[PDB]
RNA sequence: AAACUCCAGUUGACACAAAAUAGACUACGAAAGUGGCUUUAACAUAUCUGAACACACAAUAGCUAAGACCCAAACUGGGAUUAGAUACCCCACUAUGCUUAGCCCUAAACCUCAACAGUUAAAUCAACAAAACUGCUCGCCAGAACACUACGAGCCACAGCUUAAAACUCAAAG
RNA sequence: CUGUUUACCAAAAACAUCACCUCUAGCAUCACCAGUAUUAGAGGCACCGCCUGCCCAGUGACACAUGUUUAACGGCCGCGGUACCCUAACCGUGCAAAGGUAGCAUAAUCACUUGUUCCUUAAAUAGGGACCUGUAUGAAUGGCUCCACGAGGGUUCAGCUGUC
């Protein structure tokens, strides 16, 4: 892009980090439903 | 501007044709024209049979009008012809002579056309 | 506004010609504007024009004689369209003309404001400045505003009747 | 047609020698183009592969031409190896 | 190039206008509902307007027109 | 084969359809597009760039009426082929292709190569393609696939178009 | 949709109707009409929006030379088998002029049935939304949506009350 388009975009911004299925904490506390085999 | 009328007519007797002629000089001077001149090519055999007002035609009369008219004149003069039943084929286009040729410099042999390819090896 | 060029002016070729008073009737009239193209009545036009407001007559290259010239083409693309209405190439034309007309009008205006007003005087040109935005006008937008504008018309009829309410 | 007939396309047979009339009349045909023209007209060839068609036909003159020219510029090196030896 | 990348296209397509055929008049029924929550979803907009700038009753004469209809 | 047999073949009269040759030319137009003849009108801007908040256009196909009917023709019906043949082949015929007046606004709308100003000097230069580049500006892009999708919005478009995501999935896709 | 009807047991969902379409007719001195196919008659259907599929064998009309015609009367398939079951994209065979298309479907419609499920009541053989799917739903005998309207039939909140 031209300096005049990169000044009327500006920084390339960030993508909102996405959680994860612990939901961004480090362990998470469950109760066992079922107990199962998955091949 | 200056036009030429090439009148084909229906190949009739001097009477006729004399006829013919003074109505399509009149009607061009009734809508504004100044007619120039008029020339006479000859009878000749049509080209091909060509069918005009109920009639198939195999010889005519050829003409040519060269007169000057208001553009508007045109459409008027060419609508005119069309009801005319001893016209064969009439055409009104710019004069020919109006058109003034440009000179010619001469034939200029075309150069094989080059870099049209980059010089790699294929 | 509507005074049209008489027809039997001769030819801007022709006009100075020294002499042609002495022709014959008949070449008076293959030398006039009765026999010629439609583009021979607009170098008449644009030269009576051109004498008419621009100082220099003889200066063909100076913005007025430009926006003169141009407009004399606006003006042919819209009569031509007025025949022709479904000519759309004529119809960009007449667009993009009257474009770069108010783009030199623009100009004009900017640089010289004494001749730009005689410009706009001889031509009858009205020069309009542009919007700043150039919004779409649907539905939704055109009732909002309508409605909008009614409300604030009714509220101004509440303070008329409530300074009545001070006496 | 309107116009005359027995004048277009046609060739006079001399001492009864048929077939090297109808050999003339053909190659009449072909040099102007008609033969190839009718047997493009028999089935519709769309604008899309007429233009592919002639442009495939005119990049195929050039070459043809081209090369050519090249054989009958060359042809005069056809003659014996004069330094047959060496 | 090949068309493998056309030929997804292609599909993607081919299948997603035999759905819309197959559901052109359950879309039709949910199309018509999702107008009529337009409208009214306009008029409460309109009728915000008046009775934020104080009016009790809409403007005199005023009638919301039906603009999302055919 | 079915089909036709009010059909074929010479000859004559006869378009509101389509425009051999020229064209081995390479012109016009903003692009779309434009190649029978005639006439009228007519092809913007005396710096450049620039509107996805605007305007005017935009092949083909479609839609709304009103006409035209030579041919070509989706659909459809027969004949044939086939394991089937809802195709490819044959015949027939329609929407449609044409005109007029409005819509619709899409293409591999691609020469997939932006406008303007320049340079063949260097180190040309991943491959291939249509040799490598400079200045300047605008418009676009930032793994794949979900997705020419959903929601929202606009639109004469109601099976439409334009804008256009996310979740789950993958370690590739290209 | 306003309208219309069984004067005296039915006012209605019945009829008409704007609209759409089929049929017939090239013409004057008494209807049509002192009109002339953008007309005028005979009918269907029912504004509008989305549509109106397939069938000309039979019966009628028209052509009566092979035929044409469904917005004419009408019609619009079976018998076996195959993915646990259900169903059959699929397979075999037969029959027809065509094999009921698009839609729509627990109801002005109803075997089972007061289906099932979601709403609704404390309680529903009611009503609404869906699903199942049609003894015998279905496209101008119009099919399916929708604004407005109705002394029409039905369901209902709140209130109201000697209806109780
Ligand atoms: C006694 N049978 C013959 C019958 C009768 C009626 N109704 C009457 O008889 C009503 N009689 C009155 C008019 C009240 C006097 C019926 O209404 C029915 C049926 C048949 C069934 C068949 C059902 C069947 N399944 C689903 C159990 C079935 O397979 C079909 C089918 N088409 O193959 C059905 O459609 C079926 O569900 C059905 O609809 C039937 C009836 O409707
Ligand atoms: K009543
Ligand atoms: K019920
Ligand atoms: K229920
Ligand atoms: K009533
Ligand atoms: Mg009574
Ligand atoms: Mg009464
Ligand atoms: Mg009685
Ligand atoms: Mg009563
Ligand atoms: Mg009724
Ligand atoms: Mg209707
Ligand atoms: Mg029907
Ligand atoms: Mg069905
Ligand atoms: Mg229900
Ligand atoms: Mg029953
Ligand atoms: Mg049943
Ligand atoms: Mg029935
Ligand atoms: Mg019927
Ligand atoms: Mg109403
Ligand atoms: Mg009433
Ligand atoms: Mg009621
Ligand atoms: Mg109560």
């Amino acid at each position: 892009a031209t300096l005049n388009q990169m000044h009327r975009l500006g920084p390339p911004k960030r993508p909102p980090r996405k959680l994860g299925p612990t939901e961004g904490r480090p362990q998470l506390k469950g109760v066992v439903l079922c107990t199962f085999t998955r091949k | 501007p200056r036009y030429e009328l090439a009148l084909i007519l229906k190949a009739m007797q001097r009477p006729e044709t004399a006829a013919t002629l003074k109505r399509t000089i009149e009607a061009l001077m009734d809508r504004g024209a100044i007619v120039r001149d008029l020339e006479n090519l000859g009878e000749r055999a049509l080209p091909y049979r060509i069918s005009a007002h109920s009639q198939q035609h195999n010889r005519g009369g050829y003409f040519l009008v060269d007169f000057y008219a208001p553009t508007a004149a045109v459409e008027s003069m060419v609508e005119h012809l069309s009801r005319d039943i001893d016209v064969i084929r009439g055409n009104i286009v710019k004069h020919p002579l109006t058109q003034e040729l440009k000179e010619c410099e001469g034939i200029v042999p075309v150069p094989l056309a080059e870099k049209l390819y980059s010089t790699k090896k294929r | 506004l509507d005074d049209d060029p008489p027809p039997s002016t001769l030819l801007k070729d022709y006009q100075n010609v020294p002499g042609i008073e002495k022709v014959d009737d008949v070449v008076k009239r293959l030398l006039s504007l009765e026999m010629a193209n439609k583009k021979e009545m607009l170098k008449i036009k644009q030269e009576q024009f051109m004498k008419k407001i621009v100082a220099n007559p003889e200066d063909t290259r100076s913005l007025e004689a430009r926006i003169i010239a141009l407009s004399v083409k606006i003006r042919s693309y819209e009569e031509h369209l007025e025949k022709h209405r479904k000519d759309k190439a004529h119809k960009r034309y007449l667009l993009m003309s009257i474009d770069q007309r108010k783009k030199m009008l623009k100009n004009l205006r900017n640089t010289n404001y004494d001749v730009f007003e005689k410009i706009c005087w001889g031509l009858g040109i009205e020069y309009t400045f542009p919007p700043l935005y150039y919004r779409r006008a649907h539905r939704r937008f055109v009732t909002k505003k309508a409605l909008c504008i009614r409300v604030f018309q009714e509220t101004q009829k509440l303070k008329k009747r409530r300074r009545a309410l001070k006496a | 047609a309107k116009h005359l007939k027995f004048i277009a396309r046609t060739v006079m047979v001399q001492e009864g020698n048929v077939e090297s009339a109808y050999r003339t009349l053909n190659r009449i045909l072909t040099m102007d183009g008609l033969i190839e023209d009718i047997k493009h007209r028999r089935y519709y060839e769309k604008p899309c592969r007429r233009r592919q068609r002639e442009s495939y036909e005119r990049c195929r003159r050039i070459y043809n031409m081209e090369m050519a020219r090249k054989i009958n510029f060359l042809m005069r090196k056809n003659r014996a190896d004069p330094w047959q030896g060496c | 190039k090949n068309v493998l990348k056309i030929r997804r296209r292609k599909m993607n397509h081919h299948k997603y206008r035999k759905l819309v055929k197959k559901t052109r008049f359950l879309r039709r029924k949910v199309q018509e509902g999702r107008l009529r929550r337009k409208q009214i979803k306009f008029e409460k907009d309109l009728r915000r307007i008046w009775l934020k700038a104080g009016l009790k009753e809409a403007p005199e004469g005023w009638q919301t027109p039906k603009i999302y209809l055919r």
